[PDB]
């Protein structure tokens, strides 16, 4: 993908005219977002969201998308937000609970609302060695009440199918 | 005037009178010429605040059904431009909610929809009385709206672009508080159990029936109270096959979902500000083109 600056500038332009509405040009703001977010213009984007918002709230691709771009910021806090909202709204997609573990795990909170979240994402995927490693740090600088369930889910992993190496030598250290 | 709050406010066929029903003990009903207004009808005759409204066809009887937080259904007819009495019922469990007529293509049956835990249907026959009736052991808390259905849309039954004339039956849905959506069809001479399902526990307050004047697909856009919609679509033969699939969903509370005149247009109105006027674009999906405020 060749973008530069001059590259999204003519994009941004070539948007604005493929549309001769303003909420049109509010409804076409999941891409600009990502246009500015490119451009490095976060409060533009941040602006572009809340235009879309403005005009298609409560939806979940939109608070997706939006969760995204704060996670790949930096904002963890308004990430995590984002992604209680879209679950609160409809928990179709359990992308949102996966990064607000990831996000948990590495902040490192030591908190039963932390470890219920982590059990629950671990119910939700059992594989992914990135969030195995990372709930297996959490659970291990929590201390015996989650290794409790951080045993309990790698036998009901066993039970299901074979475990893995890294698991195995995870467990047995 | 109207200082109080307003709640619905129709039009009529040709654009010349405004029925504003609202809750300021009075309705009044102006005219449309030249952009100005001018009071032509006062009607005053309820005991609560008035709710929906409803009117009808002239060419099968200028009628109009108003309901109100009394548990009293009042109706007017039209007689060289003055609205007297007609017919006026009153005792029921819970006070009365929606209220319409069923399309031109059936005749002008009314249907009564309130959480009293059955259903009462009026049906004007003749030119005089009219005949009621009684369905009970169907809702456990109550019902809540009542849209209906007409039997000129292609999506229900395949054979109306065919030099073939469907049958002119009663049909349409309901989706009261007791956890439980159905569907009623005039069969066996009466009423009885057709379809039911279960797809949520708790409230569900309106429905919107898609009156298509030429898209062969039926449609069903529902509103519950804690904002959860469901499209049900429908383009077979005789027996149809409703979804329970999702669009946009909401938390707050989704009150209305209207349907334009001839299928066009869906406008949502909650407690979010915005109405959401949706379309079919020409790729067979959904797009908005136009917002309001509120």
């Amino acid at each position: 993908m060749r973008r530069s600056k001059a590259e999204i500038q003519r994009y941004v332009e070539n948007a604005q005219n493929s549309a001769s509405s303003p909420r049109e040009k509010s409804m076409k703001g999941f891409l600009f977002a990502r246009l500015y977010y490119e451009a490095k213009e976060y409060e533009l984007a941040k602006r572009s969201v809340s235009s879309y918002i403005s005009v298609q709230e409560r939806d979940p691709k939109a608070h997706r998308f939006l969760g995204q771009l704060f996670e790949i910021e930096g904002n963890v806090e308004k990430a995590v937000g984002c992604y209680k909202r879209s679950l609160e709204l409809n928990p179709t997609q359990k992308d949102l609970t996966l990064r607000i573990a990831e996000l948990i795990c590495t902040l490192n909170i030591k908190d039963g609302r932390a470890e219920y979240w982590v059990e629950r994402a671990s119910k939700l995927f059992p594989g992914s060695p990135e969030i195995y490693r990372l709930k297996e740090q959490l659970l291990s600088s929590q201390g015996e009440a989650g290794w409790n369930q951080l045993f309990d889910l790698i036998q009901a992993e066993l039970f299901a199918r074979p475990n893995d190496v890294y698991v195995n030598l995870k467990l047995v250290d | 005037s109207h200082e109080d709050m307003i709640h619905d406010a129709q039009m009529d066929y040709y654009g010349i009178r405004l029925a504003t029903c609202s809750s300021d003990r009075s309705v009044k009903i102006f005219d449309v010429k030249n952009g100005g207004q001018i009071l032509i009808a006062d009607l005053r005759g309820h005991d609560g605040p008035v709710w929906q409204v409803a009117w009808a066809h002239p060419m099968y009887g200028n009628i109009l059904a108003s309901c109100s937080y009394d548990r009293k259904v009042i109706i007017w007819k039209e007689e060289n431009g003055t609205w007297e009495k007609t017919y006026e019922y009153t005792g029921h469990d819970s006070s009365v909610n929606s209220v319409c007529w069923a399309p031109h293509d059936f005749g002008l049956v009314l249907a009564c929809g309130s959480s009293d835990g059955a259903i009462s249907i009026l049906t004007f026959t003749g030119d005089g009385p009219w005949e009621v009736k009684k369905i009970s052991n169907a809702h456990t808390i109550g019902c809540n709206a009542v849209s209906w259905a007409p039997s000129v849309i292609p999506g229900s039954l395949v054979d109306q672009p065919s030099s073939q004339k469907p049958n002119y039956i009663k049909r349409f849905v309901s989706g009261g508080c007791d956890n439980l959506v159905k569907i009623w069809r005039e069969e066996d001479g009466q009423w009885k159990e057709d379809q039911k399902l279960e797809a949520h526990s708790d409230w569900v307050r309106d429905v919107a029936w898609a009156p298509s004047i030429g898209l062969p697909t039926s449609t069903i856009a529902s509103c519950s109270q804690d904002g959860r919609v469901y499209i049900w679509t429908s383009d077979d033969a005789a027996t149809n096959c409703w979804t329970p699939k999702l669009l946009h969903k909401f938390n707050d509370v989704v009150w209305h979902v209207s349907w334009s005149i001839t299928a066009n247009i869906l406008a949502v109105s909650g407690g979010d500000n915005k109405v959401t006027l949706w379309k079919e674009s020409v790729d067979g999906q959904w797009a908005c083109i136009s917002d309001v405020n509120k």
